[PDB]
């Protein structure tokens, strides 16, 4: 049908616009934020791919959990994720933001950021290098590209 | 290198070339191939109204020359 | 007279009855003062431009200058009030009743 | 109904005056005074005084901006009233608009009204002059004659402004 | 007064420049010989119509034609 | 027919704003030893399209504690004032040939501050209030010096008409006899639009985002295009004021090309200034214009009002 | 000046001749009665000339210069 | 008290903006210059008590020139009668009053 | 005629870009996203509290100065008058009084910020 082709092309267009204009949030906690700034360094140059940091959650696309999410910090992270407009993606990077890392058995460490916020991409390492984080960003772009929003809306 | 800032800037040049000249082209289309006459002072407006009345077509840019008189 | 004269005079009377009944706030009265000044300016320049009195065109703008000669002054009569009390209510200005 | 353009602008002028003279909150009073100044400069610009309208627009925009800074600083409330948060403010705004539109309807019916003076109902376009003004606008030459003729006015105005500056310094001192 | 001038030029040169510009702008038009040139240039600009006078019979200073040699000419303005 | 003229005025300036975002990102990257966007298309030509489509399919996020009417009116007023104030600029023939275009642009530049002020006040947040009051401080810092600079530089033109400014600069540029006024005007235009080093309202260091911290996508783009159209209009205004090009009435394209490349160089100079300077404090900017610029502006105003009388060079008013 | 003088005299005469045709059955009316006690010529007012014409000429005459761009 | 300093010292301060018949810039005349000139020349030196009843014709004509009340009343009556005749269908507008008029120049 | 057409066109083009931005996408509103943003934690107090200003004196000075320099704006046209010495003297006197007022504000520590 022609309507299926139309909604498929529109879905491709909006996925291209959303995946080529990722706006992360300036939000770091620990070592992995230093590696994120080294991904923002002139060598790797995230702004080539349309990735540009934005300070406010209201004008941001994704959130990169870079560091250790402790017990005193989790409500703040949850509120910051809640304030972001849809569609919203979370990239968990580093061992601390994945499963607690070095501090899995600590009393005041949340064992992974999955317990607080939904996570799209898990980036392993301590720290995962700027090349690895750029690879995770490109993997997130590939995941956004194969979204099927308008096709499912036409099917539903 | 640096010269790759020159394509997009060039597009900006086109984006700053289109409007203004278009107004001139518009000013060369409505006013019959001449500039749009300016009326900063009331004497110029009175001359504009006299020309519009004397053209006979209710268009001030229709210029009647010395062949009109006897 | 004309019609716009009636409307500007009605605006002046509206701002006058806005000024004369206070609503426990000094800034609102200052805004009413500025509105009456604006209405007087508009009426004066309307009459002057209608009657072709060119040499009186110095009148309104100069008039407008003296607007600040009270209006900004009113603000300088507020900050001490707002240093005397935490707010700028006109019911706090009742110490001179005895 | 384009011949009554100045009348319509004056209707919006009194509408804005009713809007800010009901005193809801000085933010929205400032917005109403900005709207009133805009339509007033439109009126006087329609009468030919473009310089005077632009000048009063600029002056009142600057004054209202300083006022807004003051009310944000000093004259504020936990719950400001927009127009309907207070019964008295909404009520007096409604009766102001009702009186204005009643006067409009009465003057648009028999083209004559008696409020204390006597007013017509025709548009103001009748009272214009039919001749030209040469190579100058009268209002520009009139205000430019402030320096060639009005030496006394310039002297007293400059002295008043300097004394005003000194007065502002002296009042807000504290000791 | 040289020490005061040097100190105020080392501390705040902007005020020194402003006061020098102000002093030149105040004392200079009274020294230049070209102010009267501005005076008759402003007076020689014809805003209004030169309304003629009735010929009573004894007016030797005003001409009958604009091309007559009598009258206020502006060859000085063309020369300058 | 006038509809065609106004749409061909307002659509290319939106395209110019989008490609100004592109040029800003790429030039600012290249001045920082790195590359700008080049992966979206051929040399990154499709990045503004991706940004614009992305921002208009996101959620608007109107807050609950914010007065919704002013929250909607403020970006509309910002974009509107950014649109209907490009008109009196002669390019080389203005769309609206106002007799008092300079005062019109002054008044509508004073009016555009209220959009920032009501955006800060409407969204119930402390950072927005701080941004709005910093905008107020910036306005009272710059406005009087800007107006006196314009008055002193218009004493050689003859009148407030922007169309006659080309005729004034037909012989020589106006930057040669008024270069201190030109420098002070450039700093005033930098501080007017809240551009670096006088940002002070969208401060990402002292604040998070300032007055537009509660404005999500859709309304947030309006402030961005308003700001960028404002910087282009300041560049064109400065070019017309101080760098008047040769105008041929038979070939307006010569003047169009000339002031286009001059305004492009002025915008490049704006971004050149942006990448190289630390942010001013907003009390130091207040003491910058009121103590250093203002006395020199007064002295230069007296000099420029006593100069043409001194030299029999009073310009005509017709 | 001569053209303007003849034009306004023509317009005033045209408005005067059609005033008698419009107002002939009204009681107490006098056609062409002045409002000034003197017989000196006064400058005609815009309502006296364009009082019986269509609105396009009104907008061209009393608002044409100010609204012109 | 009115200490008339200005005529005592011969110094002109605000006598030029007092009336519209004074020395205007570039000899720009007011719209009612003749009426005000006649009223001032009529009521010069005779006192206000005599001038209120001896030069009332010139002052009434000047007030009519200032506000045009009677001209508005006459124009309103003419327009009302014309609209009433149009509504009754007894009157047709002339061709020169409808747009196709061919003015003088 | 043309100015209100341009104003209406620009107002319509501005006001159409929000109703497109509102009614187009998929919205999901809950009572945690639209809270005021205070860097992850809920704020203390309201944003309608008195925000004690410091530059009130310079604000009043700007209130006077805006119109006191707006008196100086007809100085181009004032260069076209026949009487030129009087105009030059009055303009120089006006700007001199402006400079005297500014210097009096500067010397009395009026430009400095409170607290
Ligand atoms: C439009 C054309 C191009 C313009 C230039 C654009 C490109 C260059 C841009 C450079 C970067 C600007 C970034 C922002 C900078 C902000 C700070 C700033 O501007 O501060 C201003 C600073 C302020 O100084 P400050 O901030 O250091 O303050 C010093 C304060 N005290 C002294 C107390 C310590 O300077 C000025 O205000 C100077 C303004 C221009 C002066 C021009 C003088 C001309 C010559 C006059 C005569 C001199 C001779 C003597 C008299 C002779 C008489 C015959
Ligand atoms: C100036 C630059 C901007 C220009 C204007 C914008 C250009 C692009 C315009 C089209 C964009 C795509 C459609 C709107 C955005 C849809 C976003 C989305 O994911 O919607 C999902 C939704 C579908 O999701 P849903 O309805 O299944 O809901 C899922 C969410 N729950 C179940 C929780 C409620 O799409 C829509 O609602 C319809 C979108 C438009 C469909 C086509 C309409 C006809 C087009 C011809
Ligand atoms: C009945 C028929 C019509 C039916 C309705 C549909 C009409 C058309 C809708 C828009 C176009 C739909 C197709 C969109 C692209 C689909 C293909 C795609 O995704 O291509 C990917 C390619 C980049 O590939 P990438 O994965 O990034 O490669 C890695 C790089 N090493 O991407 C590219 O190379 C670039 C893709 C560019 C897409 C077109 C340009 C953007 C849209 C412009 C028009 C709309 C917006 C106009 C302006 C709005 C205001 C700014
Ligand atoms: C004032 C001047 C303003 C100028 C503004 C625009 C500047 C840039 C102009 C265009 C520059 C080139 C852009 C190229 C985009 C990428 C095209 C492309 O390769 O698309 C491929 C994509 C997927 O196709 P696929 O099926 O994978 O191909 C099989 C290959 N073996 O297929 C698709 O994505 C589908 C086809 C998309 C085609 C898009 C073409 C460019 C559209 C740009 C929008 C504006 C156009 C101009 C508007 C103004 C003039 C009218
Ligand atoms: C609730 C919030 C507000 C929502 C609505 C917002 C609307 C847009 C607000 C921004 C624009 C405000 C404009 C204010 C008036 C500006 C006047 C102006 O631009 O004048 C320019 C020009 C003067 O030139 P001049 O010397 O007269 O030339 C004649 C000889 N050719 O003039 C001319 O050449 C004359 C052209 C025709 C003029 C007609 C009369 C004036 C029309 C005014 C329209 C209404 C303005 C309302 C402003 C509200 C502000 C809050
Ligand atoms: C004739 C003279 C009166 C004209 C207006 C009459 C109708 C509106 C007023 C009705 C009476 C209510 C009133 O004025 O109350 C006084 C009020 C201040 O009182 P407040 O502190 O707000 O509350 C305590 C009790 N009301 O103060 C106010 O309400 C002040 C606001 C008045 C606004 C007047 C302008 C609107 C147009 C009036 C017609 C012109
Ligand atoms: C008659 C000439 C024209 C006069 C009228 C026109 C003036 C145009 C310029 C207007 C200037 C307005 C502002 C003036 C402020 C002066 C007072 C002042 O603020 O002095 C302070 C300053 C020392 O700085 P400080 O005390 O630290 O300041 C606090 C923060 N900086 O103190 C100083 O730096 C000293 C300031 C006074 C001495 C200046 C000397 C300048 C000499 C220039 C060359 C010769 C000029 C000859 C003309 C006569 C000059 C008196
Ligand atoms: S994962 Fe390792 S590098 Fe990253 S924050 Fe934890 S300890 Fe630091």
């Amino acid at each position: 049908s022609r309507g299926e082709y139309v909604v498929a092309k529109l879905d491709d267009l909006i996925n291209w616009a959303r995946r080529s204009s990722l706006w992360p949030m300036t939000f770091g906690l620990a070592c992995c934020a230093v590696e994120m700034m080294h991904m923002a360094a002139p060598r790797y140059d995230m702004d080539r791919f349309g990735v540009v940091f934005r300070a406010s959650p209201r004008q941001s696309d994704v959130m990169i959990v870079a560091g250790t999410l402790t017990n005193k910090m989790a409500p703040a992270l949850r509120k910051v994720y809640d304030q972001m407009p849809e569609p919203r993606y979370v990239v968990s990077m580093g061992s601390c933001a994945n499963g607690g890392g070095y501090y899995h058995y600590s009393y005041s460490v949340v064992r992974g950021c999955d317990r607080i916020v939904p996570v799209d991409i898990y980036v392993p390492g301590c720290p995962p290098t700027a090349e690895a984080l750029l690879y995770g960003i490109l993997q997130l772009q590939k995941k956004i590209k194969r979204e099927k929003r308008l096709r499912i809306w036409y099917r539903r | 290198m640096w010269f790759e800032v020159l394509p997009g800037i060039a597009v900006m040049g086109v984006c700053l070339f289109i409007p203004g000249m278009a107004t001139a082209r518009i000013h060369r289309f409505s006013n019959g191939g001449r500039e749009k006459r300016v009326a900063h002072y009331s004497y110029q407006w009175y001359l504009m109204e006299r020309d519009r009345r004397v053209s006979g077509v209710n268009r001030y840019y229709v210029s009647k020359g010395l062949e009109n008189i006897d | 007279m004309s019609l716009v004269y009636m409307n500007i005079m009605m605006a002046f009377t509206v701002s006058l009855t806005g000024l004369l009944m206070y609503r426990s706030h000094l800034m609102s009265s200052l805004l009413c003062l500025e509105g009456m000044m604006l209405s007087l300016f508009i009426l004066a320049t309307l009459m002057i431009l209608n009657s072709h009195f060119t040499l009186a065109s110095m009148m309104p703008i100069i008039l407008l200058v003296f607007a600040a000669c009270e209006a900004a002054l009113g603000l300088s009569l507020l900050v001490m009030v707002s240093n005397t009390y935490g707010t700028d209510y006109v019911q706090n200005l009742n110490l001179l009743q005895c | 109904m384009m011949t009554y353009i100045v009348f319509i602008l004056s209707i919006i002028f009194v509408m804005g005056f009713v809007g800010f003279s009901s005193k809801p909150s000085p933010i929205y009073g400032g917005l109403g005074l900005i709207v009133s100044g805009g339509v007033g400069c439109g009126i006087v610009l329609n009468f030919g005084g473009s310089f005077l309208g632009l000048m009063v627009f600029l002056i009142y925009l600057g004054g209202m901006m300083v006022v807004f800074g003051y009310t944000t600083a000093m004259a504020t409330e936990q719950y400001p009233e927009v127009w309907v948060s207070n019964k008295v403010v909404l009520g007096t705004f409604i009766t102001g608009l009702l009186m204005e539109f009643l006067m409009v309807y009465y003057v648009l019916k028999d083209k004559e009204v008696e409020i204390v003076f006597k007013f017509n109902g025709m548009g103001d376009w009748v009272i214009y002059d039919t001749g030209d003004s040469g190579f100058f606008s009268e209002e520009a030459m009139g205000i430019a004659a402030l320096y060639s003729y009005g030496t006394w006015l310039v002297i007293v105005t400059g002295w008043s402004l300097l004394i005003g500056v000194v007065v502002i310094m002296e009042i807000t001192r504290g000791n | 007064v040289a020490a005061f001038l040097k100190n105020v030029w080392a501390k705040e040169p902007v005020l020194v420049a402003s006061f020098a510009i102000a002093g030149l702008a105040v004392i200079l038009p009274t020294l230049s010989p070209y102010t009267k040139y501005s005076l008759m240039i402003n007076r020689a600009t014809p805003y209004n119509y030169p309304v003629p006078l009735r010929d009573d019979g004894n007016m030797p200073d005003v001409p009958s034609h604009p091309q007559d040699p009598q009258g206020p000419s502006l060859e000085w303005l063309k020369r300058l | 027919m006038f509809m065609i003229n106004v749409l061909t005025l307002i659509i290319p300036i939106l395209l110019a704003v989008a490609f100004l975002t592109l040029v800003e990102r790429k030039v600012l990257g290249y001045m920082q030893f790195r590359k700008g966007p080049n992966v979206v298309g051929p040399y990154g030509l499709l990045q503004p399209i991706a940004d614009a489509i992305k921002l208009f399919i996101k959620e608007p996020l109107r807050p609950a504690t914010s007065s919704i009417s002013m929250f909607i009116l403020a970006p509309i007023l910002a974009l509107t004032l950014a649109l209907t104030m490009w008109i009196p600029l002669p390019m080389p023939y203005p769309l609206i040939n106002m007799n008092l275009g300079v005062l019109f642009m002054l008044a509508m530049s004073s009016l555009a501050v209220y959009s920032i002020l009501w955006s800060g006040w409407a969204s119930n947040s402390k950072y927005a209030l701080i941004g709005a009051l910093r905008a107020v401080a910036q306005t009272i810092s710059y406005e009087v010096t800007l107006a006196i600079i314009l008055l002193s530089v218009l004493l050689m033109n003859g009148s407030f008409t922007l169309s006659t400014l080309i005729i004034t600069q037909e012989q020589v540029w106006l930057i040669f006899p008024a270069w201190p006024l030109a420098m002070m005007w450039f700093i005033s235009t930098l501080a007017e639009t809240n551009r670096a080093p006088f940002d002070l309202t969208e401060g990402e260091s002292e604040l998070v985002s300032g007055f537009n911290v509660e404005y999500a996508a859709g309304p947030f783009a309006l402030f961005f295009m308003a700001e960028y159209a404002n910087i282009i209009m300041m560049n064109i205004f400065t070019t017309t004021l101080f760098l008047g090009a040769f105008h041929n009435p038979y070939m307006p394209e010569l003047y169009t090309i000339n002031f286009t490349i001059k305004s492009l160089l002025l915008s490049i100079t704006f971004l050149w200034i942006r990448a190289s300077y630390p942010r001013f404090r907003y009390d130091q900017l207040m003491h910058l214009l009121w103590k250093n610029f203002l006395p020199l502006t007064l002295a230069l105003c007296m000099w420029h009002v006593s100069l043409p009388i001194l030299l029999s060079s009073i310009p005509p008013q017709t | 000046q001569a053209e303007k003088d003849r034009r306004v005299l023509q317009m005033l005469r045209e408005n005067l001749e059609e005033e008698a045709t419009i107002m002939k059955d009204v009681p107490g009316w006098k056609v062409g009665e002045s409002v000034f006690h003197t017989t000196r010529w006064v400058t005609p007012m815009m309502g006296e000339l364009y009082g019986l014409r269509t609105g396009e000429e009104i907008l061209s005459s009393t608002y044409g210069f100010i609204w012109y761009t | 008290p009115f200490f008339d300093v200005q005529k005592k010292l011969g110094v002109d301060l605000d006598h030029w903006m007092t009336i519209q018949s004074a020395e205007q810039p570039h000899r720009i005349p007011a719209r009612c210059h003749a009426f005000e000139k006649e009223w001032i020349e009529c009521a010069h030196g005779i006192g206000s008590i005599r001038a209120e009843k001896e030069c009332k014709i010139e002052f009434e004509d000047f007030r009519e020139c200032l506000l045009r009340q009677k001209t508005m009343k006459r124009l309103n009556a003419i327009k009302r009668q014309r609209d009433k005749l149009i509504k009754e269908g007894k009157y047709t507008p002339p061709p020169h009053h409808s747009g196709q008029e061919d003015l003088r120049p | 005629m043309n100015l209100m057409i341009t104003l209406l066109t620009n107002f319509t083009l501005a006001t159409l870009l929000v109703t497109i931005a509102f009614w187009l996408p998929q919205l999901n509103v809950y009572s945690e996203k639209t809270s005021p943003y205070e860097c992850g934690f809920d704020p203390m107090g309201s944003a309608r509290l008195p925000f004690s200003m410091k530059f009130f004196l310079v604000a009043i000075t700007f209130l006077l100065f805006d119109l006191e320099i707006a008196l100086l704006l007809p100085l181009p046209w004032a260069s076209q008058t026949t009487n030129l010495n009087t105009m030059l003297t009055m303009a120089l006197l006006l700007i001199f009084l402006l400079a005297v007022s500014l210097a009096y504000e500067w010397t009395q520590k009026g430009l400095e910020w409170t607290e």
